[PDB]
């Protein structure tokens, strides 16, 4: 456990600023895909029909 | 004679418990730099994880 957790750990610490990045970035993206996903699945569901 | 007692009592259920706390003890012991890396990474990790 220790091994593979210390292995998992430096790797998620190599890219330790693009983690952070990707968390608000994801934030960001998903929140503004919130604000309108009634006309998104209504559009989806149109381009379906 | 509070100690004599005391000792008296519990001292056949001792050697049991020196050697599991030995065995346990001295399976992080071996382990020093290890287990210091470990929180190290998890310190970074948690922080980045706690702060978003």
């Amino acid at each position: 456990v220790i091994k593979n957790l210390n292995t998992v750990l430096d790797t998620t610490v190599r890219h330790q600023k693009q983690f952070d990045e990707t968390l608000v970035n994801f934030e960001t993206l998903i929140t503004g895909l919130k604000n309108r996903a009634d006309p998104i699945a209504t559009s989806v569901a149109d381009i379906s029909d | 004679n509070v100690l004599s007692e005391t000792v008296d009592q519990t001292s056949p259920h001792l050697s049991a418990a020196l050697d599991g706390v030995a065995r346990f003890s001295e399976t992080i012991g071996k382990r020093d730099e290890d287990v210091k890396k470990l929180l190290a990474s998890a310190n970074k990790v948690a922080t980045v994880l706690g702060d978003r």
